[PDB]
């Protein structure tokens, strides 16, 4: 049960600093170095630096030298990386990972999404994407939740408190012209389950402390009034 | 400082086939202890990186035989045999011999599978959102392959432009398909000004384009 | 990797 816990997200102003933490458990803290890896879509994975709790040594890459301070508190089994004078080039997901001498990166944290921006935090509005005949084809119905106008990333969406995973698609967020993000999460289910199974999307935007559980209810369509072009 | 150059940037491979990823170090990465600390990591969509290969050719516990690493000195190669849908992701080499340690630039594996036509679904704006003053109309293309697809909006049968945003998932880890959402965003005034909303979809898997449509007030 | 502390 070795694990490395990181906060999910940090919104920080340009020119300010951020403190990343990596809280280890399930093993003897001193037996493993903690290394820090920056991930972005295009520049990939970027080894930032490392701290060894046994010897007390630290190191960091050339680009981040002078801006990064790596430390560790052995008593509370927590490693730290402080990064100062942030710009938007520093926005990224930062992972911590552990390394025994002559070993390898076998366990990783789940990553801290750092957004460098002067805009404020904003929780999302959640709207149902109600299943109906317009979102049914054959025996399959689709339903979902629209997660609109939040900042910054990320948001998590689960279905039925995690009991429903098959057929779920949570789309990449899109930056709207407003500067706010929006996303949809959808799921396909048997159309016969619409009358008998309750579907709830659990949206969590931790940077704003916004937690929403939205029951998505089926809607009937009145096809008689429909005008078509064919 | 020790530069790791990975090729190719993207790698199409048919399912059940074999993929070959190469990585070249700018200097030698043999460590004074004799070993070469060259590792291959995989990052699947939505997950942390995970270890595949350490010590050019040794397999981390739980990693199938289909993954084999090799190389020497300057030139290293990861081979994936009998590729499965779950192998989708970005593969990275990594040298841990000379501080500062460095990752390669990554290779994005692209799995080729049979043609699969999208299922198309359309969602009118919710009453709740309409209270708010905006209307989002969502058109969903579910589980299709290949990725190229054209989605057009028509409002009272007039083609739309400039008011829709679309987003596409990564290749699915179970069936190697994509899914796509296209969101038409209108002021509530504009939405109540028209009657018919239609999403028209062209995709190689469809004999002819598919249109899903509804009327304001219908559902 | 070797580890930044392995030589100490």
């Amino acid at each position: 049960q070795v694990q490395l816990l990181q906060s999910g997200a940090e919104l920080v102003r340009p020119g300010a600093s951020v403190t990343l933490s990596c809280k280890a458990s399930g093993y003897a803290f001193s037996d493993y170095e903690i290394h820090w890896v920056k991930q972005t879509p295009v520049r990939g994975l970027d080894w930032i630096g490392a701290f060894d709790p046994k010897s007390g040594a630290s190191a960091s890459n050339q680009k981040v030298k002078g801006r990064a301070i790596l430390t560790a508190d052995k008593s509370s089994s927590t490693a730290y990386m402080e990064l100062r004078s942030l710009t938007s080039e520093d926005s990224a997901v930062y992972y911590c990972t552990r390394l025994r001498y002559f070993g390898y990166f076998d366990v990783w944290g789940t990553g801290t999404t750092v957004t460098v921006s002067s805009a404020s935090t904003k929780g999302p509005s959640v709207f149902p994407l109600a299943p109906s005949s317009k979102s049914t084809s054959g025996g399959t119905a689709a339903l979902g939740c629209l997660v609109k106008d939040y900042f910054p990333e990320p948001v998590t969406v689960s279905w039925n408190s995690g009991a429903l995973t098959s057929g779920v698609h949570t789309f990449p967020a899109v930056l709207q012209s407003s500067g706010l993000y929006s996303l949809s999460s959808v799921v396909t289910v048997p159309s016969s389950s619409l009358g008998t199974q309750t579907y709830i999307c659990n949206v969590n935007h931790k940077p704003s402390n916004t937690k929403v559980d939205k029951k998505v209810e089926p809607k009937s369509c009145d096809k008689g009034l429909e005008v078509l072009f064919q | 400082d020790v530069l790791m150059t990975q090729t190719p940037l993207s790698l199409p491979v048919s399912l059940g086939g074999q993929a070959s990823i190469s990585c070249r170090s700018s200097q030698s990465v043999v460590y004074s202890d004799g070993d070469t600390y060259l590792e291959w990591y995989l990052q699947k969509p939505g997950q942390s990186p995970k270890l595949l290969i350490y010590k050019v050719s040794r397999r981390f516990s739980g990693v199938p035989d289909r993954f084999s690493g090799s190389g020497s000195g300057t030139d290293f190669t990861l081979k994936i045999s009998r590729v499965e849908t779950e192998d989708l992701g970005v593969y990275y080499c990594f040298q841990g011999s000379h501080v500062p340690y460095t990752f390669g630039g990554g290779t994005k594996l692209e799995i080729k599978r049979t043609v699969a036509a999208p299922s198309v679904f359309i969602f009118p704006p919710s009453d709740e959102q309409l209270k708010s003053g905006t209307a989002s109309v969502v058109c969903l293309l579910n589980n299709f392959y290949p990725r190229e697809a054209k989605v057009q909006w028509k409002v009272d049968n007039a083609l739309q432009s400039g008011n829709s945003q679309e987003s596409v998932t990564e290749q699915d880890s179970k069936d190697s398909t994509y899914s796509l959402s296209s969101t038409l965003t209108l002021s509530k005034a504009d939405y109540e000004k028209h009657k018919v909303y239609a999403c028209e979809v062209t995709h190689q898997g469809l004999s002819s384009p598919v249109t899903k449509s509804f009327n304001r007030g219908e559902c | 990797a070797v580890g930044i502390g392995a030589v100490f």
